């Protein structure tokens, strides 16, 4: 319960940030650029700390298993209880993807290692340009 | 003046040339389609549309 | 799938084939002086008419100036007044040999069913028409009466200022 | 058409 | 026997008074991409004369492709608040359909 | 305290987007 | 109001559920002291003869219940006749009291000018 205690109260603050940066692009006048940017970048690295949090305690919520309430009616609240239980993915994000698969299309494996050999050299030799310039 | 003009207003107030293009298109309307398709329709939307008080 | 594919002629009319489709009825109609689907533009034409003027749908069949009933009133009361003594017979026959009560039961339900066909011929959209009939006629009624008791209360009324205004003069 | 216009009050 | 293209198409238009097939059928893209449709629902608007309403089973969905009709001309969007509006422009909807017919 | 609670942000008239398919015996 | 036809039906509903409680207090009650079960029966027996007479008196109470649908037939038609010029008459009688209304428009547009440059004449 603690990690998903945590869980709500980050993404709480997340959609209080949300609810932020919704009222103050409601305005009729945009304002100033630099108040947006801190807004976005706020809200932004909030979101990253959301990801990882998320990320931190997936144990936990996956031991969890959802069951309604004894006390809580189905018969009239069905709507509601089935507006929560839905969660497949809206569609225009799955075509896409669908459309980016079709776009990217042991040779897997070994074209897998030659990416290896080439990340491992480019931090290498970007290393050895940071090394070459005394930037201090 | 004040109360026939009060009187003048509740005389406009009830109805002139669009009573009677209602008329006229009720008229038509009624003249035009045949009274037994509907009474057909009626007893073929009476199990429909009435609900019975013994449908659970 | 719960919902069924839809219907495969839909796919083929395309908006080409619907602007073509004048010069196509007037080529077919040229030609011509269950239909086989030569052509792909066969099916905007309208759908002929059965003969039979019949339709079957799940099983079930389907196809002027509203535009001796004492006979089935007697029949009526007669058959009730059979069903109330066979209703006797058939609880006395409860009360003295009731193992073969349901010998007399269904044969009352008969009864109670033939009254179900004696309402079938009976068979009211008539007499609904007449009711709203005069309710929408006698509601006319009254409006247009009112229209004019109004209208004559604000002649009298005009009337009598007129007088009143004369014995001023 | 003209009975809406004629049927509403000022 | 195989059915007439009558009976097909009457079924057709009587299952379109549902809102669940409607919903169905809009939340596909190819269907409401495809003009094919579009021309075969402007096709069905000839059954609102008799004696072909003579015919029909629920009038409601006469109605419904004539909104369908103005789905054309009004965007897919809206779509979600498909059941919603539905359920509140019945009443006023069947109002209208019965001064069109019981009148 | 609490300095502000968060405004219903519920969305009823979502369409949500879930498979039929298994209705046919 | 409701129709005759639908009080018919409520009628013959209640009556059948009145045989059916009726039978089953006797199937269910045969064996209660026989003096309070004959007053209950006798109670039974009457509740089932007036509803026999309102079924007697609504069946025959049905207007066109002994009358041959055709004359409806005329009798209607005649009456959409009757109907169409009766709205006739309302089209005279309605555009005739706009007429003298607007003579009174008229009137009161002139009197109320003579008033106008008349208190304005000094």
């Amino acid at each position: 319960g603690q990690a998903l205690d945590a869980v709500r109260m980050r993404l709480a603050q997340l959609t209080h940030s949300l609810r932020r940066i919704r009222d103050e692009m409601s305005k009729a006048e945009l304002p100033q650029w630099y108040t947006l940017q801190s807004q976005l970048n706020v809200t932004l690295s909030q979101l990253v700390s959301v990801t990882s949090t998320l990320q931190h305690f997936q144990e936990t919520l996956d031991s969890t298993v959802v069951y309604p309430l004894p006390k809580f009616p189905t018969t009239s609240h069905e709507s509601l209880v089935t507006t929560l239980l839905r969660k497949k993915n809206i569609p225009e994000v799955d075509e896409w993807m669908k459309y980016v698969r079709e776009t990217s299309g042991e040779e897997i494996e070994k074209l897998l290692q030659q990416d290896r050999e080439i990340t491992n050299w480019a931090r290498t030799t970007f290393r050895n340009e940071y090394g070459k310039h005394d930037f201090k | 003046l004040e109360i026939l003009n009060e009187c003048h207003d509740e005389l406009k107030a009830l109805p002139l040339e669009q009573v009677e293009f209602e008329k006229n298109t009720i008229l038509q309307q009624r003249s035009k389609i045949n009274s037994t398709e509907l009474l057909d329709y009626a007893t073929k939307l009476s199990k429909f549309t009435k609900i019975p008080p013994t449908f659970d | 799938s719960l919902y069924p594919p839809p219907p495969p002629y839909v796919k083929f009319f395309t908006q080409s084939n619907l602007e073509k489709l004048p010069k196509y009825k007037e080529k077919k109609a040229a030609s011509a002086k269950e239909e086989e689907i030569t052509c792909a533009l066969d099916y905007l034409i309208p759908p002929p008419m059965p003969k039979n003027q019949q339709y079957r749908a799940f099983g079930s069949i389907w196809q002027e100036n509203e535009s001796n009933y004492q006979y089935k009133i007697q029949e009526l009361r007669k058959l009730l007044k059979s069903l109330l003594l066979n209703y006797l017979e058939l609880i006395g026959v409860l009360s003295i040999n009731p193992d073969m009560y349901e010998r007399k039961v269904e044969n009352i339900r008969t009864i109670l069913v033939n009254i179900h066909h004696l309402l079938n011929e009976y068979r009211q959209s008539r007499e609904s028409l007449i009711m709203l009939l005069e309710e929408q006629l006698e509601y006319k009624r009254g409006e247009i009466r009112e229209i004019e008791q109004v209208c004559k209360q604000v002649h009298d009324k005009l009337t009598s200022i007129q007088d009143t205004l004369r014995t001023g003069s | 058409p003209h009975e809406i216009y004629g049927s509403m009050p000022l | 026997p195989l059915p007439t293209r009558f009976e097909v198409e009457l079924e057709f238009i009587q299952s379109l008074a549902n809102i669940q097939y409607v919903t169905y059928l809009l939340t596909q893209q190819q269907i409401w991409k495809s003009p094919n449709f579009k021309n075969y629902l402007k096709y069905l608007e000839y059954w609102c004369n008799p004696p072909y309403s003579q015919c029909i089973v629920y009038p409601n969905c006469l109605f419904i492709l004539k909104l369908l009709n103005g789905f054309m001309e009004s965007a897919l969007e809206g779509l979600d608040e498909l059941p919603k509006i539905i359920q509140l422009q019945g009443p006023q909807w069947m109002n209208e359909m019965v001064e069109r017919w019981a009148n | 305290p609490s300095y502000s609670p968060t405004s219903p942000s519920y969305s009823p008239t979502s369409p949500s987007y879930s498979p039929t398919s298994p209705s046919y015996s | 109001m409701t129709d005759r036809l639908t009080q018919l039906q409520i009628c013959l509903d209640q009556m059948t559920e009145q045989f059916c409680a009726t039978l089953n207090y006797i199937d269910k009650n045969h064996g209660v002291p026989p003096e309070e079960f004959s007053n209950t029966i006798d109670e039974l027996s009457t509740d089932i003869i007036l509803k026999t007479r309102q079924i007697n008196k609504l069946i025959d109470s049905l207007p066109g219940v002994d009358v041959s649908a055709e004359e409806q037939l005329r009798k209607i038609d005649m009456l959409q006749k009757k109907l169409v010029e009766v709205e006739d008459e309302k089209i005279e009688a309605i555009k005739k009291k706009e007429k003298l209304l607007r003579h009174v428009d008229s009137l009161i547009e002139d009197f109320v000018d003579g008033i106008a440059n008349s208190k304005k004449s000094t």
